[PDB]
């Protein structure tokens, strides 16, 4: 059906960047 | 000057040292992975899992691979008995051989560690003492165990991304590696469900997380930091030992009394399942549900499966044990090949008689036969006993329905107590007491080994942790340096 | 002002001290040594550790160490950590206190 | 200093404890004659889990 | 019967005797 | 470069030997009829 | 007080048990 | 919806909550006026 | 077997006749 | 003091050795959250037990 | 005139080992029923202990182990005779009646006994008191009721314990069959000495070195004691060592007089009510167990 | 002490913290608005796989 | 090989006994 | 302010200390003793075991019990709130809840004086080697009463809070797991009887070699917590058992840890083995004597001698002593000697 699984995971990287990135 | 017992607390002032140790250890638990399962993959028989299946075979570290989902191995056979798959490389032997490369990898960076341990990070700028931050450390490895939580069971229980785990029936007869879904409501607090792992590792893994990142933003108060001692390793590696000895106690009830997480297939049965019988109410239940549809005792207790009659044995359960008693249980009676088929006794009057069952305390137990109201009315003699009941004063005479022997009535005593002997252990199975030199004494399960080993193992850890408490608050007593007394203290003099 | 092993007694037997002050201006330890005190020459009473009475308040110490020799005891060695350059301050306040009195010498070292 | 409020009121609330035959209606514990029923000689012993608040009153009918 | 279990007594007797024979020459070279 | 200043030696007496030596043969002792079964 | 808990806590169930055990001497 | 098991169980941890609130409410009052 | 308690009674009276002047005898030097 | 490229990343990390938060901190926010991790570790431990009985949860094999 | 040297080389107070004049009775009769246990326990025919030809073989080269193993005692057909080896027609016979029985047991009570004796003297010859000999006597006490005074008062040596591991447990099983030893007063004295001895070494032993700080010798004793303890004469020692001696000895002079079959007042409470109905005590489950346990040993 | 060597930890000094610099504001800030953005995506990997 | 290996663990100790009773350590002296 | 002054009002000087952890310790320690004397004086056995066993019934102190529950309860923890009591207090007695009730305290209650020895010995500043002791009675508790029925069918096999009912326990274990024949109930066995020789000889050598006598003993100063031990000489003790025994202590610190060790040691090796018969893992058969026996009838030995005194008391106790599995035993199957 609705692929929210294949947008969660494009926000989950881009969030896990930040906090790299902010460590 | 140290003691044998002591030799290790070179480490405790030495971060890079202690990397190096950890290290030797992670690389000495994953060699022994590959090994055991190596010795495993040597010794095992995959041709039989109905009547001979890998609890029965003694092994220890096959259902631990198999309950995630590696099913298969690179010979051509399978667990569940194909005998003939494209597994790819994650077989027992990808398994086995990735363990042991991991092994060699984490030695080689080990000895990195230990000749290396003078890095700049270990230090503080400032003093030239080595010294760590525990509480960010513990931020960051909770961040790493929630991120990994939440991977392995969004990704492989799910069966988004992997196997699923093992699922079988209540009863053991068909059990896979399929993918299940997360069970969110109160069914995902039911144990032996198995969308609750699923749920649980989802949910702890998200909980994990938040909490990781916490510990990174927030340093620990000033109150509890000293009452709590954080600053000492020893601290860590107390509050360590407590959680350790939790989820070891926690495994070994979750073994001893079954769950979702320990299926009957790997394991072996419990001892619970024999206490309240729970493979005979199935077996009465679907002999009378064959027998309600119009068939003969033959007919109905032929379409009992082999493996449900297989759990209904005294033999099976690992409450019948012995300390050293070593081995398989296949040294323990042999290894089955048929079920005998259904015993059942008669009184000479054509009355049915019924075996009293041997309980799981008992080391040995007198073969009594009873009525459907329970007035005994046979039994064999201890030795030389005054028979009034006996056996050919009776004149027990025993049938046999569905099985092996099949429609084959046994009119010789010696022979019906030799039957009704074996059927105080609850179904008659045929052994092969050769190929193995097995004896007649019972062995216990893999089940009843996890459990003994991890019960044994979390009651001295909690010495571990009383000791490790002991030592970390109670520091400046048994040094003599208080910890927040700075080691250079110029005298003064009165 | 002055020192007391059992609460209500006065030591009257004077110690030396030696103080060691950490070089980082914040911790101290204060190593005393009774040389056959009074609490050592039969008493009966309890000792519950070592205290100094004052007119600002009282500081106690729980590391109080016997010397016995041959079965007799001899001497006492009380060692009091400071860890707190607050609590430097009242020890080395109450130690001028102290030595007006009965009469010690401060030979800063 | 002196304790004398009451003592022997006490002894005598906990000899008509038992005195008067309280304690089995509190505690449960059987009388000599209510050990049996009146015809049986089986022994009521708990069988069931969460039927057992029941069972022993099952039995607590047959006196 | 076992024949290991002769192997399991020996292994239960060298190991960690020679761990303190080992232990003990060790500090009579320190000393 | 420097030899690493955390290296204590290891010290084990003749008595603490006789005590471990007892220790593992009367452990043996107890144990052997077990482990031969 | 320091001592009052202790006597409402031990001393008044010994002379009720007391009560009680000296009054089972008599039954049957 | 809410069994008599679930029942209980909030009864059970009520009545608990009302006992380990109760004796540290009775102990901080006698802590509060024995400030010695 | 009659060597073996003319041998055991010779040795036995030995070793109480030793205990015994042991005891009564022998005390000083 | 091996000045390494993975030291100079993993730095700011291992930088506050023993830093601490003024008195209490967020002491009161823990016992609450180890109130609900005891009040949950009984709901699970009732439930495995069957001392609490929900409905739609069969404590047993199925 | 060389008698002098041995005489000064007995009461020797400088040697390694102390050799007394109790020391020279007790070491041959200690070494002459060690050499017979050491021979006995490897290699000894079977033993019969009742008139029947149904041996029981202990020796560790007829099929035993380290458990199981032992020194048989003597059968029915001695009784309280005693029983050397010329009493004996052949050695075979000797063996055969259990013969290293009566031995070793009679050696090892002389040399134990002696042992007591060389304790008291080395007291009296260094000038001490005798408490140590006093604390020996209850092992003593405890090694002759069930050795000596249990068999003669059973009327026969074949109801002695047994010198093995698994026959003290068949000892304490018939024991338990025959005389109901838990409920008796004088055991649970002295089961409460020795679990209170147990109990007194360990909080002893850990409040000692919590507060024992440093201690040296010349090469005078000097101790640092970590004093002052918790808030609101010194015979420790008299009350750690006597409460495990006198329970020793209670239970010693305890199964010393049921020997001679003079079981205490037992506790059993037969309620029976009034229908002709039996209602159980946990005294008859352990009855039950007793008399399963002496039907099995006839 | 008797004639043995022991180890203990050798404790930091312990200082209570400062109010934050902006060096390090932003950085807390990227912090919560990475780990609200992290669990924002994985209650939707979540929502996807029940 | 169970009889001597019983029979060699018992002489160990006894061995021992004569190794700790006459080779015990002399005391550290200052 | 809040948490200080609670603080320092427990750790205040007193008659008893009360200290924080004395919060667990004085309610859970007084409903123990308050749960096992109301269940002696006043509580049967007769719906659990079919036993009379309270002062109310006619029992002596040896007799009297507070009973393990039924089997058919499982491991319910019988809260009285509960699903099988569901408030009521009679039924609650009724079914064996008192000895969870006991059970539980007991655990909490070890917990918490466990928990005092430490806030004892960290406000007088010595090591906790009592409490490390004492890790031995906690772990005895846990494995005879907690672990052993969580491992069995119910909590039916537990002691039952009694002293003939601890006997029965005893006799239990010999006759169903051959526990005198387990080497960690040996070690155990060596523990505390080499635990009260080493007291008793360790008492009888401190009164023999003190340093004044009887003559010129001027009582020096007693402190409470020296525990007298400095009262002998370790010179003189120890040239008196260099020569009797041969060997000898020659530490006054190494005599006191050997003193904690050795019967702490064998409590908890002999946990280990309870451990372990939690699951019926124990040291039953030698199966080399097993076959040897079976071969050969003449072939007798102390242990097969045990074994068969074992399988009386299994049927001969078997239907009293586990009145719900209603075993019916004719005499012709019980094992008689002459049969
Ligand atoms: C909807 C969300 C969700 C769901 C469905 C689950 C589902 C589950 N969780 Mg998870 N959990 C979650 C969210 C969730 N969780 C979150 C957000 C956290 C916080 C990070 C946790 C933390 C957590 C823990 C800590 C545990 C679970 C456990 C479980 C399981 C309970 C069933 C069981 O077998 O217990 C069996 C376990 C018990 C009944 C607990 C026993 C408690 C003991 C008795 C405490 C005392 C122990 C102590 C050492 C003394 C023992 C003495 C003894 C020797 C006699 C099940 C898979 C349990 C589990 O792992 O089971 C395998 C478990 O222990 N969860
Ligand atoms: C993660 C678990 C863990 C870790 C990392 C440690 C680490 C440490 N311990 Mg602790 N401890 C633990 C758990 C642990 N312990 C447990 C469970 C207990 C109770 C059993 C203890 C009881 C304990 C005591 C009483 C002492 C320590 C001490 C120490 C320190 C020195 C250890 C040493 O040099 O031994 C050297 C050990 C040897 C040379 C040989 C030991 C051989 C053993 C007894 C048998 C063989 C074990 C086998 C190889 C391992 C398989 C393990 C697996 C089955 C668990 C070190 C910091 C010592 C101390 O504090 O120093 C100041 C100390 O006195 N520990
Ligand atoms: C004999 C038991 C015992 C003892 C004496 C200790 C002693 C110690 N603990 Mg350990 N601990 C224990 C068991 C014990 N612990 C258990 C079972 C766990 C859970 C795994 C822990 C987890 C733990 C951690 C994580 C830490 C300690 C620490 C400590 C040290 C400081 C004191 C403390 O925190 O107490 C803890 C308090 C208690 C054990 C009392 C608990 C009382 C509970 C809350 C009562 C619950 C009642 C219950 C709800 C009733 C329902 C029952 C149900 C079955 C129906 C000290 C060495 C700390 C330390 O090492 O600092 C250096 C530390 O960080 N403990
Ligand atoms: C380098 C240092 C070595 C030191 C070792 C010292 C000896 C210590 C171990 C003693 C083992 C005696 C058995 C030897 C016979 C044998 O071999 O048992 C084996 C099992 O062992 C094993 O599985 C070892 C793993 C044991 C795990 C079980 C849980 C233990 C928890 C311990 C808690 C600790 C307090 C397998 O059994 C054998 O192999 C079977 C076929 O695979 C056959 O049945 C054989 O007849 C035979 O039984
Ligand atoms: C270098 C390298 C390599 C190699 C590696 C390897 C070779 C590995 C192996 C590893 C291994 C091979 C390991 C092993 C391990 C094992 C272990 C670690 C074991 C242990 C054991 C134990 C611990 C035991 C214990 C015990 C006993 C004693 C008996 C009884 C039981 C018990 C448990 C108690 C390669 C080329 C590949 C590549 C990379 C590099
Ligand atoms: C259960 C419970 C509870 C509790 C209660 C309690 C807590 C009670 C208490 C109780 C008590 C607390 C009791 C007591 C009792 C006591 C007694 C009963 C005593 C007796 C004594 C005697 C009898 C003595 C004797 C003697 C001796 C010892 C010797 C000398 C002589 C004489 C005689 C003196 C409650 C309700 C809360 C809740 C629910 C549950
Ligand atoms: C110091 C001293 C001395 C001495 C030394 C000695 C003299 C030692 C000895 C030793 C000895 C002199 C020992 C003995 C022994 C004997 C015996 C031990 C007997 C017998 C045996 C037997 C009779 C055996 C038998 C048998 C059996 C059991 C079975 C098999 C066969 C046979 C026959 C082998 C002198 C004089 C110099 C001086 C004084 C003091
Ligand atoms: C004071 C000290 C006195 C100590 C005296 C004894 C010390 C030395 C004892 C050595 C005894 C050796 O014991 C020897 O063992 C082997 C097996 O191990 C036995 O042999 C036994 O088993 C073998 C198989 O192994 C069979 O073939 C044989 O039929 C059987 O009798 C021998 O019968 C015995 O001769
Ligand atoms: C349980 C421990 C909770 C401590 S909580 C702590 O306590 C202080 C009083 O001591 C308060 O002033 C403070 O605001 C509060 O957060
Ligand atoms: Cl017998
Ligand atoms: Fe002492």
């Amino acid at each position: 059906a609705a692929a929210a699984a294949a947008a969660a995971a494009a926000a989950a990287a881009a969030a896990a960047a930040a906090a790299a990135a902010a460590a | 000057g140290l003691p044998w017992y002591r030799v290790h607390t070179v480490l405790i002032n030495d971060p890079g040292r202690l990397i190096a140790a950890h290290l030797m250890h992670t690389a000495l638990v994953a060699g022994w992975a590959g090994s055991m399962a190596l010795y495993e993959l040597a010794t095992f028989d995959p041709s039989d899992p109905v009547l001979n299946p890998m609890w029965r075979q003694g092994m220890f570290v096959l259902p631990f691979m198999a309950r995630l989902g590696v099913t298969g191995s690179w010979s051509g056979w399978s667990i569940t008995g194909e005998t003939g798959i494209d597994p790819g490389f994650w077989s027992f032997e990808g398994v086995a051989l990735a363990h042991i490369v991991l092994s060699g990898l984490l030695f080689l960076a080990a000895c990195w560690h230990w000749v290396y341990w003078d890095l700049e990070l270990f230090r503080d700028p400032r003093t030239g003492e080595p010294a760590l931050d525990l509480p960010k450390m513990f931020g960051i490895h909770l961040f790493l165990a929630g991120l990994l939580c939440f991977g392995f069971g969004a990704f492989h229980l799910t069966g988004l991304f992997g196997p699923g785990m093992w699922v079988s029936d209540p009863y053991g007869l068909t059990g896979s590696v399929q993918p299940v879904a997360p069970e969110w409501g109160p069914d995902g607090f039911n144990p032996y469900n198995p969308g609750g792992v699923v749920a649980h590792h989802i949910a702890a893994g998200i909980v994990g997380i938040i909490a990781g990142l916490f510990h990174i933003l927030v340093r620990p108060p000033q109150r509890l930091y000293k009452a709590l001692r954080m600053g000492n390793i020893e601290t860590v590696l107390s509050s360590s030992i407590a959680a350790v000895f939790f989820a070891a106690f926690v495994v070994a009830g979750t073994m001893w009394y079954g769950s979702a997480t320990t299926p009957i297939e790997l394991f072996g049965p419990t001892r619970y399942q024999w206490d309240s019988s729970y493979f005979q109410q199935e077996i009465n239940r679907r002999v009378q549900a064959s027998l309600a549809s119009g068939a003969t005792l033959e007919e109905a207790w032929s379409a009992i499966p082999e493996k449900l009659a297989f759990y209904d044995y005294i033999g099976n359960n690992p409450a019948k044990g012995g300390l050293f008693r070593t081995g398989p249980m296949n040294k323990g009676d042999g290894i089955a090949q048929a079920w005998k088929g259904h015993a059942v006794f008669r009184n000479k009057e054509g009355e049915e008689l019924f075996v009293r069952r041997m309980p799981a305390f008992f080391e040995s137990f007198p073969v009594i036969l009873t009525d459907k109201n329970g007035v005994v009315k046979a039994d064999i003699p201890f030795r030389r006993a005054e028979s009034k009941y006996s056996f050919e004063q009776q004149g027990v005479t025993v049938s046999f329905y569905g099985g092996e022997l099949n429609g084959q009535t046994f009119t010789d005593p010696p022979t019906v107590k030799s039957y009704a002997r074996k059927a105080i252990f609850g179904e008659i199975f045929e052994f092969d007491t050769e190929t193995l030199n097995s004896d007649g004494i019972f062995r216990t399960s893999p089940r009843g080994w996890f459990t003994f080993a991890h019960a044994v193992f979390a009651l001295l850890f909690f010495f571990g942790h009383i000791w490790h408490g002991a030592r970390t608050l109670f520091r400046d007593v048994f040094s003599g340096i208080d910890p927040e007394l700075s080691p250079e203290q110029v005298e003064w003099g009165f | 002002a002055e020192i007391q092993f059992i609460r209500g007694i006065n030591e009257e037997v004077v110690p030396d001290v030696r103080l060691t002050r950490a070089r980082d201006g914040s911790s101290g330890q204060a190593m005393f040594y009774f040389d056959n005190p009074k609490i050592v020459q039969e008493g009966n009473l309890e000792v519950t550790g070592m205290y100094m009475v004052d007119e600002e308040g009282e500081i106690v110490t729980r590391d109080v160490n016997a010397k016995f020799i041959n079965g007799q005891p001899v001497a006492i060695e009380a060692t009091y950590t400071m860890r707190s350059p607050q609590e430097w301050d009242r020890f080395i306040r109450f130690m001028d206190r102290y030595a007006a009195s009965h009469g010690l010498g401060f030979q800063k070292s | 200093v002196i304790h004398s409020i009451t003592i022997p009121a006490l002894f005598i609330a906990g000899w008509l404890f038992v005195s008067t035959g309280l304690a089995y209606d509190v505690f449960g514990t059987p009388r000599p004659d209510s050990y049996y029923a009146q015809e049986q000689r089986s022994i009521p012993l708990v069988t069931d889990r969460f039927e057992a608040k029941q069972q022993v009153e099952t039995f607590l009918e047959q006196l | 019967v076992n024949q290991l279990g002769f192997i399991a007594t020996a292994l239960f007797v060298l190991v960690p005797s020679v761990f303190l024979i080992i232990l003990y020459v060790q500090t009579e070279s320190q000393q | 470069m420097e030899p690493n200043p955390n290296r204590q030696p290891v010290e084990l007496n003749r008595t603490s030997l006789y005590l471990g030596l007892l220790l593992i043969l009367v452990l043996a002792l107890l144990f052997s009829s077990y482990f031969f079964n | 007080t320091v001592r009052w808990v202790a006597v409402h806590t031990l001393a008044v169930p010994t002379i009720f048990f007391l009560g009680a055990i000296a009054a089972m001497q008599f039954i049957q | 919806t809410i069994t008599p098991s679930l029942k209980g169980f909030f009864i059970g941890l009520l009545s608990g909550a009302v006992v380990l609130g109760l004796t540290f409410a009775v102990l901080i009052a006698i802590s509060q006026i024995d400030k010695v | 077997m009659e060597t073996l308690k003319i041998t055991v009674y010779i040795v036995v009276t030995f070793f109480v006749l030793l205990f015994v002047f042991g005891f009564l005898s022998g005390d000083p030097a | 003091a091996r000045r390494t490229w993975l030291g100079d990343i993993l730095r700011p990390l291992n930088s506050e050795y023993g830093k601490v938060a003024p008195g209490w901190g967020t002491t009161p926010l823990m016992a609450v959250f180890m109130g609900l991790f005891l009040v949950f570790l009984l709901i699970i431990l009732e439930i495995y037990n069957s001392t609490l009985i929900l409905d739609g949860v069969n404590v047993s094999w199925k | 005139n060389l008698w002098e040297r041995f005489c000064n080389w007995v009461t020797s107070t400088d040697n390694r080992l102390y050799v007394g004049w109790f020391g020279v009775i007790m070491i041959p009769t200690l070494l002459a029923a060690t050499i017979c246990f050491v021979i006995a326990f490897i290699a000894a025919p079977p033993v019969d202990i009742d008139g029947i030809r149904e041996p029981v073989s202990g020796s560790l080269l007829y099929g035993n182990n380290i458990i199981t193993g032992a020194v048989v005692p003597s059968s029915n057909a001695i009784g309280l005779h005693f029983y050397p080896i010329w009493e004996a027609a052949s050695l075979d016979e000797w063996l055969y009646n259990g013969g290293p029985y009566q031995l070793i047991i009679f050696h090892f009570l002389l040399g134990a006994s002696c042992y007591m004796g060389r304790q008291w003297e080395l007291s009296y010859r260094l000038g001490m008191r005798p408490w140590i000999c006093v604390a020996y006597s209850a092992p003593l006490a405890s090694a002759f009721a069930v050795f000596l005074i249990y068999p003669i008062g059973q009327g026969s040596f074949s109801d002695g314990m047994p010198l093995g591991i698994s026959g003290t447990f068949n000892f304490m099983i018939v024991f338990q069959a025959e005389h109901n030893i838990l409920m008796h007063p004088f055991h649970q004295l002295g089961v409460a000495g020795v679990f209170g001895g147990a109990l007194f070494c360990a909080m002893h032993g850990s409040l000692v070195t919590s507060s024992l700080i440093r201690e040296t010798t010349e090469t005078n004793i000097v101790a640092a004691h970590g004093y002052f303890g918790r808030l609101i004469s010194r015979s420790l020692h008299f009350f750690l060592a006597a409460w495990r001696v006198v329970g020793v000895w209670f239970a010693a002079l305890g199964i010393s007089t049921m020997a001679f079959n003079l079981n205490g007042f037992n506790f059993n409470h037969s309620v029976i009510d009034a229908k002709g109905n039996v209602i159980n005590t946990w005294a008859d489950i352990i009855n039950r167990a007793n008399l399963g346990m002496e039907v099995m040993h006839e | 002490e008797g004639g043995r060597l022991n180890n203990f930890a050798i404790e930091p000094k312990v200082y209570q913290a400062q109010p934050w610099t902006p060096q390090q504001k932003v950085r807390a800030a990227l912090l919560v608005g990475g780990g609200l953005l992290l669990v924002a995506g994985l209650v939707a990997i979540a929502v996807g796989v029940s | 090989m169970e009889t001597i290996t019983y029979v060699f663990i018992f002489a160990c100790i006894i061995a021992l006994f004569f190794f700790a009773i006459f080779f015990r350590e002399p005391p550290r002296i200052t | 302010g809040w948490f200080d002054i609670l603080d320092d009002w427990l750790k205040r000087d007193r008659f008893v200390f009360v200290g924080w952890s004395g919060i667990l310790l004085f309610p859970c320690a007084y409903l123990a003793l308050g749960g096992w004397l109301t269940g002696t004086t006043f509580v049967t056995s007769w719906y659990t075991h079919g036993l009379a066993s309270s002062y109310l019934e006619g029992c002596n102190f040896l007799t009297v019990a507070v009973s393990t529950p039924a089997n058919s309860m499982g491991h319910s923890l019988l809260l009285l709130w509960g699903p099988e009591a569901q408030g009521d207090f009679t039924r609650w007695c009724q079914l064996g809840g008192l000895w969870t009730f006991i059970a539980l305290h007991g655990a909490f209650g070890l917990i918490g004086f466990m928990l005092r020895q430490f806030e004892i010995a960290r406000l007088v500043g010595v090591r906790p080697y009592n409490a490390i002791a004492f890790s031995a009675p906690i772990a005895v508790f846990v494995s005879v009463f907690l672990i052993y029925p969580l491992g069995q069918s119910s909590w039916f096999f537990a002691p039952s809070f009694g002293v003939a009912a601890i006997f029965r326990f005893l006799l239990f274990f010999q006759g169903f797991h051959n526990w005198t024949l387990n080497p960690f109930h040996m070690m155990g066995v060596a523990g505390v009887l080499g635990g009260a020789l080493l007291c008793a000889i360790h008492g009888a050598t401190v009164e023999n070699t003190l340093f004044q006598d009887g003559e010129g003993a001027s009582t020096f100063r007693a402190f409470n917590p020296t525990q007298a031990e400095e009262t002998y000489s370790m010179v003189t003790a120890n040239r008196f058992w260099s020569q009797i025994f041969g060997i000898a202590f020659s530490n006054k610190r190494w005599l006191h840890f050997f003193m904690l060790f050795v019967p702490v040691t064998g409590l908890w090796m002999s946990a280990i083995g309870v451990v372990g018969l939690a699951l019926n893992l124990r040291s039953y058969d030698f199966i080399s004597q097993e076959i040897r026996a079976a071969e050969d009838p003449e072939f007798e030995t102390f242990y097969t001698k045990n074994l068969l005194l074992n399988e009386g008391i299994r049927a001969w106790m078997a239907p009293q002593d586990q009145p719900h599995e209603n075993f019916v035993f004719p005499e012709e199957v019980l094992p008689r000697g002459n049969a």
